[PDB]
C-alpha cells in the first residue's frame, strides 16, 4: 500500500528499525518527531479535518426556456430566398435535447466541439432557418464555395457555430412537386456572410439588356427546387436550422442548462450557489434577508449565510469542524500506550 | 495506448454491436492524398521522452573520458551529474546495487565510477571567509589577515 | 475561521483566581513568611507594625 | 403544445342580433387561424380560413379579422337554427390544436 | 484589540487578487486549463 | 437607503439621455463610502470619505465615533 | 539528429536542444506515431485538442 | 437652479447582507453637500 | 488461513546509500501487523 516509513540506517548502511506513520498515533508521533524515542509531554501531529461526504449543486430554476420548438418544430420553414433570422436570448438554451435526439445525421459544429456544448455562456445566438436540396451538405461550411455558398447564403470563414439539419421527405416534398421552395442560379455577386437578396432583379448575361422582359440571355435568377418524393437523397428536401454565436460584442443572456441537486442539511458538504463555491456544513437561520441579497458575508470578508435558490430560505453556512490532532504519551522508556486529544 | 473497439454512444439507446442511431465508429480515417495542402499533408512524429534519472544512467553521449586524478579539486560529470569537490577513497561499503550516495538535502557524497567500478568519496573543497585584523588607517597600514 | 483555531488557556479564569485568593490570603494571614517558607501567621496590625 | 383557449365558454343569443366570440392563444399564431362550426351530430365545415379570408359557398351573415394573439369573428346576423359549438384551429406549430367550444344557446 | 485586529488582517488579505484574475481559486481553476491556472494559483500562494 | 429593482444586460453605450413637474439630476463620482450596516441589515447611516477631515478619520478608523487624539489618515503632495 | 536539415519542429521543452549530448540519460522512450497536418500544437505539455 | 444634495442618495452597493458591522466600499456614489442641479 | 504480517516487507527505497540517517520516505511499503494470507 502507499504508505509512508521511518527507515534508521546503521553505521554498516544498512537498515535497523521502521515505523509506520499511519498503523498508530504513537508512531505518527514517530514520524513527526524522527526518532524512535518520543518524551513525556503532548505532541502535535497531523491536522483533523471533517471531509465532504457529498456534493450539491445549486442554480436558478428554469422558468425561461428559449424557443427552439419554434425553430425546430414548425410547419412553415421559410425558403433560403426568405431565410427567417430569429434572436435567441434572455433565456436559458437546452442543446442537450438536440443533440440526445437523432433525427438528423449532420452535426458538424465548427468552433465549439459537439460534446461540450451546455457549459459555455454564449451571449448572442443568431437561429437562421432555411430549406435547400439534400446533396448540398458540404456546401453549408466554412472555406467551400459554389452556388449554395457564393450566390445564396454564406457562412463566414471563421463560423463558429452548428450546422443541424435534417433531411425529410415526408413534410417538405409534395407529388408533382413543391414549387414553393426556390433558389437561385444566376446572380452576379459573391454574397457576403450574413446577408439576405430577396429581390427579383432580371440577370443579364451575354450583350443587351432587357429590363423587364425574359427572353434570349436573360434569365430569372428565381427557380424552383420542385421536390419530388421519388427522387435520389441528393434531390431530397433538406430542412436546415443553423445556430449563429456570440462574436465577443454583448454580455452572456443565453446560458446552458444547469441540472439542480437536492439539499442535504447539518452535514458536511461541498456546495455551489450561484457560481460561489465552498465547503461546509448548512443550517437553518434566523438572520432577516433582505429580498434582494444573495449570500451574506460576516466579518473579514467570510461567506456566513446564503439565501436558498428555489425556495428563499435563508441557510447559515457553518465551517466543518477541524483541529490538529494532539498525541499524549509518557514516553518510550514508560509505556506504548497513548492518548488522542 | 487505447487499442480497443468499443463503439461509441452518444445519444440516448445504447446500440452494443451496431452502427447506426446515436452509435458513431469511433476509429475514423486520415485518408491522405498527395494533392491536399500542407496542413492535411501526413506528419511522422518521433517523440522522445525523457525523465531525468528515475534509474541509474544509462544512455549517455559522445563525449570522450577522461582520466581520474585523486586528492585534488576538479569539477566532475559522473554520468551527467555536474558538481565540485576533491575525489578521495572511501571505506563506505555499498552493496552492489548502489551507484550513488546522497546526502542530506539533495547534495552527493560518494560515487562509484564508469569503467572501472571504484568507490570515491566526494568531499567539498576548502572554503571560508577571510577576514582582516586592523589598527586602523590614522595608525597605521599594517595588516593581519584572518 | 478557515485554517484559525484558539486554543484554550491552561490556567482558567475561575482558577487564577484561586491562586489571587490563596496569595491573598496567604499575605493577609502571614505577612511575608509563607514567600519565604512556612506561613507563620500574625496579627495585622504587628504585620502592618 | 398551443394552450388553446376561447371566453366566454357559453353565452346566449337573441334572434337578428350582433354576437362577437374571441378566442386566444398562448404563442404567435399570427395570420394562421381557421373558424369552424360544429352541430351537434354533425361533421363540421370551414367558415373563416387564415382569419381573414372567407370560403366561396358559405353564407355570408359572417366575417372574420385578427392578427398576434386576439382573433374572432362577428355574425352580423344571427339565425335560430344555428345554436353550434365553434371551434378555432391554428396552423403554425405542430401538434395541431383546436380549441374547447364556445355553444351558442337560444333563451 | 491588537491580536483581533491582526486575525482580522489576516483574514482579510485572502481576498487579496495578488496580480491574477481572481482571488477564488475554484473560480481561476474553474474556467483556465492546468500549467496557466498553475501560475495563477501560484500568485496567490506566495502572497498569502 | 435605496433598493435595487432590475439588472438589465443590454451592453450598449450609453451617453446623453432625456426624460420624459420639477425634478433633481445629480451626477455620481468615483468615491468611498462608510456603510453603517443595521441588525436587519439595512443601511442606517453612510460617511463620504472625501468630503471633511473628520470623515477622513472616521473612514481610517472604520467607526462612526471616534475617540480623543490625533489620527494620520492621508498622505498630502 | 540536431545536424539534420530533413525535420524543421525539433521544439524541445525541458533540456534546452543545444547542450543535449552532455547529460548522460536512464531512460529514454522513443514513441512514434502519425498525425493530421495541423495537429502540431496539440503535442506539447498542456495545449488539448 | 441649484440645491444642496444634503445626505441623499446611497444605495446597496455589492446586494450582500451584512449586519452590525462598518462596511468600506468604492463604486460610484452621489457625494454628499454636493450641488444637484433643480429643473421645472 | 490468515497470518500477521508484523514487521515484514521492509526494503530499500531508491537504489540510493544513507548511513546513520532517520529518513522519511513514501513508496509501496507493506503495512505493519496486517493480514497476509496463508496457503499450504
Ligand atoms: C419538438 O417536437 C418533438 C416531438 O414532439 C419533441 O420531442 C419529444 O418527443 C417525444 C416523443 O416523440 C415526446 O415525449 C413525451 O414525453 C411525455 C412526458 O415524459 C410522455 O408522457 C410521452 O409519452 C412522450 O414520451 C414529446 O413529444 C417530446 N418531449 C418533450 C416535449 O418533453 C421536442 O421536445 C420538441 N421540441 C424541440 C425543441 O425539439
Ligand atoms: C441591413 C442590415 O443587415 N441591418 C442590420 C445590421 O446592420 C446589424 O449589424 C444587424 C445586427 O445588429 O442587424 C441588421
Ligand atoms: C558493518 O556492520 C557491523 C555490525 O554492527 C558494524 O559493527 C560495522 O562497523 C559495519 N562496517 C564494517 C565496515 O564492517
Ligand atoms: C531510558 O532512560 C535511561 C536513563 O533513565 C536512558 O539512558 C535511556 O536512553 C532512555 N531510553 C530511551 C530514551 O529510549
Ligand atoms: C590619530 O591618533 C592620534 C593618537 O592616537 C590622535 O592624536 C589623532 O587625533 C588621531 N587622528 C584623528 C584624525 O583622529
Ligand atoms: C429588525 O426588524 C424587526 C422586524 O421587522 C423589528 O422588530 C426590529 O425592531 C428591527 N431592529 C432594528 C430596527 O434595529
Amino acid at each position: 500500500q502507499p504508505r509512508t516509513f521511518l527507515l534508521k540506517y546503521n553505521e554498516n548502511g544498512t537498515i535497523t528499525d521502521a515505523v509506520d506513520c499511519a498503523l498508530d498515533p504513537l508512531s505518527e508521533t514517530k514520524c513527526t518527531l524522527k526518532s524512535f524515542t518520543v518524551e513525556k509531554g503532548i505532541y502535535q501531529t497531523s491536522n483533523f479535518r471533517v471531509q465532504p461526504t457529498e456534493s450539491i449543486v445549486r442554480f436558478p430554476n428554469i422558468t425561461n426556456l428559449c424557443p427552439f420548438g419554434e425553430v425546430f418544430n414548425a410547419t412553415r420553414f421559410a425558403s433560403v430566398y426568405a431565410w427567417n433570422r430569429k434572436r435567441i436570448s434572455n433565456c436559458v438554451a437546452d442543446y442537450s435535447v438536440l443533440y440526445n435526439s437523432a433525427s438528423f445525421s449532420t452535426f458538424k459544429c465548427y468552433g465549439v466541439s459537439p460534446t461540450k456544448l451546455n457549459d459555455l455562456c454564449f451571449t448572442n445566438v443568431y437561429a437562421d432557418s432555411f430549406v435547400i436540396r439534400g446533396d448540398e451538405v458540404r456546401q453549408i461550411a466554412p472555406g467551400q464555395t459554389g452556388n449554395i455558398a457564393d450566390y445564396n447564403y454564406k457562412l463566414p470563414d471563421d463560423f463558429t457555430g452548428c450546422v443541424i439539419a435534417w433531411n425529410s421527405n415526408n413534410l417538405d416534398s409534395k407529388v408533382g412537386g413543391n414549387y414553393n421552395y426556390l433558389y437561385r442560379l444566376f446572380r452576379k455577386s459573391n454574397l457576403k456572410p450574413f446577408e439576405r437578396d430577396i429581390s427579383t432583379e432580371i440577370y443579364q448575361a451575354g450583350s443587351t439588356p432587357c429590363n423587364g422582359v425574359k427572353g434570349f440571355n436573360c434569365y430569372f435568377p428565381l427557380q424552383s427546387y420542385g421536390f419530388q418524393p421519388t427522387y435520389g437523397v441528393g434531390y431530397q428536401p433538406y430542412r436546415v436550422v443553423v445556430l449563429s454565436f456570440e462574436l465577443l460584442h454583448a454580455p452572456a443572456t443565453v446560458c446552458g442548462p444547469k441540472k439542480s441537486t437536492n439539499l442535504v442539511k447539518n452535514k458536511c458538504v461541498n456546495f455551489n450557489f450561484n457560481g460561489l463555491t465552498g465547503t461546509g456544513v448548512l443550517t437553518e437561520s434566523n438572520k432577516k434577508f433582505l429580498p434582494f441579497q444573495q449570500f451574506g458575508r460576516d466579518i473579514a470578508d467570510t461567506t456566513d449565510a446564503v439565501r436558498d435558490p428555489q425556495t428563499l430560505e435563508i441557510l447559515d453556512i457553518t465551517p466543518c469542524s477541524f483541529g490538529g490532532v494532539s498525541v499524549i504519551t509518557p514516553g518510550t522508556n514508560t509505556s506504548n500506550q497513548v492518548a488522542v486529544l | 495506448r487505447d487499442i480497443s473497439t468499443e463503439i461509441y454512444q452518444a445519444g440516448s439507446t445504447p446500440c452494443n454491436g451496431v452502427k447506426g442511431f446515436n452509435c458513431y465508429f469511433p476509429l475514423q480515417s486520415y485518408g491522405f492524398q498527395p494533392t491536399y495542402g500542407v496542413g492535411y499533408q501526413p506528419y511522422r512524429v518521433v517523440v522522445l521522452s525523457f525523465e531525468l534519472l528515475h534509474a541509474p544512467a544509462t544512455v549517455c553521449g559522445p563525449k570522450k573520458s577522461t582520466n581520474l586524478v585523486k586528492n585534488k579539486c576538479v569539477n566532475f560529470n559522473f554520468n551527467g551529474l555536474t558538481g565540485t569537490g576533491v575525489l578521495t577513497e572511501s571505506n563506505k561499503k555499498f552493496l552492489p546495487f548502489q551507484q550513488f550516495g546522497r546526502d542530506i538535502a539533495d547534495t552527493t557524497d560518494a560515487v562509484r565510477d564508469p569503467q572501472t567500478l571504484e568507490i570515491l568519496d566526494i568531499t567539498p573543497c576548502s572554503f571560508g571567509g577571510v577576514s582582516v585584523i586592523t589598527p586602523g588607517t590614522n595608525t597605521s597600514n599594517q595588516v593581519a589577515v584572518l | 475561521f478557515n485554517g484559525l483555531t484558539v486554543l484554550p488557556p491552561l490556567l482558567t479564569d475561575e482558577m487564577i483566581a484561586q491562586y489571587t485568593s490563596a496569595l491573598l490570603a496567604g499575605t493577609i494571614t502571614s505577612g511575608w513568611t509563607f514567600g519565604a517558607g512556612p506561613a507563620l501567621q500574625i496579627p495585622f496590625p504587628m504585620q502592618m507594625a | 403544445d398551443i394552450q388553446m383557449t376561447q371566453s366566454p365558454s357559453s353565452l346566449s343569443a337573441s334572434v337578428g342580433d350582433r354576437v362577437t366570440i374571441t378566442c386566444r392563444a398562448s404563442q404567435s399564431v399570427s395570420n394562421f387561424l381557421h373558424w369552424y362550426q360544429q352541430k351537434p351530430g354533425k361533421a363540421p365545415k370551414l367558415l373563416i380560413y387564415y382569419a381573414s379570408q372567407s370560403i366561396s359557398g358559405v353564407p355570408s351573415r359572417f366575417s372574420g379579422s385578427g392578427s398576434g394573439t386576439d382573433f374572432t369573428l362577428t355574425i352580423s346576423s344571427l339565425q335560430p337554427e344555428d345554436f353550434a359549438t365553434y371551434y378555432c384551429q391554428q396552423s403554425n406549430t405542430w401538434p395541431l390544436t383546436f380549441g374547447q367550444g364556445t355553444k351558442l344557446e337560444i333563451k | 484589540n491588537q491580536n483581533a485586529q491582526a486575525l482580522n488582517t489576516l483574514v482579510k488579505q485572502l481576498s487579496s487578487n495578488f496580480g491574477a484574475i481572481s482571488s477564488v481559486l475554484n473560480d481561476i481553476l474553474s474556467r483556465l486549463d492546468p500549467p496557466e491556472a498553475e501560475v495563477q494559483i501560484d500568485r496567490l500562494i506566495t502572497g498569502r | 437607503a435605496l433598493e435595487p429593482l432590475v439588472d438589465l444586460p443590454i451592453g450598449i453605450n450609453i451617453t446623453r439621455f432625456q426624460t420624459l413637474a420639477a425634478y433633481y439630476v445629480g451626477y455620481l463620482q468615483p468615491r468611498t463610502f462608510l456603510l453603517k450596516y443595521n441588525e436587519n441589515g439595512t443601511i442606517t447611516d453612510a460617511v463620504d470619505c472625501a468630503l471633511d477631515p473628520l470623515s477622513e478619520t472616521k473612514c481610517t478608523l472604520k467607526s462612526f465615533t471616534v475617540e480623543k487624539g490625533i489620527y494620520q489618515t492621508s498622505n498630502f503632495r | 539528429l540536431y545536424n539534420s536539415a530533413s525535420f524543421s519542429t525539433f521544439k524541445c521543452y525541458g533540456v534546452s536542444p543545444t547542450k543535449l549530448n552532455d547529460l548522460c540519460f536512464t531512460n529514454v522512450y522513443a514513441d512514434s506515431f502519425v498525425i493530421r497536418g495541423d495537429e502540431v500544437r496539440q503535442i506539447a505539455p498542456g495545449q488539448t485538442g | 437652479a441649484y440645491t444642496n444634495s444634503f445626505t441623499r442618495g446611497v444605495y446597496y452597493p455589492d446586494k450582500v447582507f451584512r449586519s452590525s458591522v462598518l462596511h468600506s466600499t468604492q463604486d460610484l456614489f452621489l457625494p454628499f453637500f454636493s450641488n444637484v442641479t433643480w429643473f421645472h
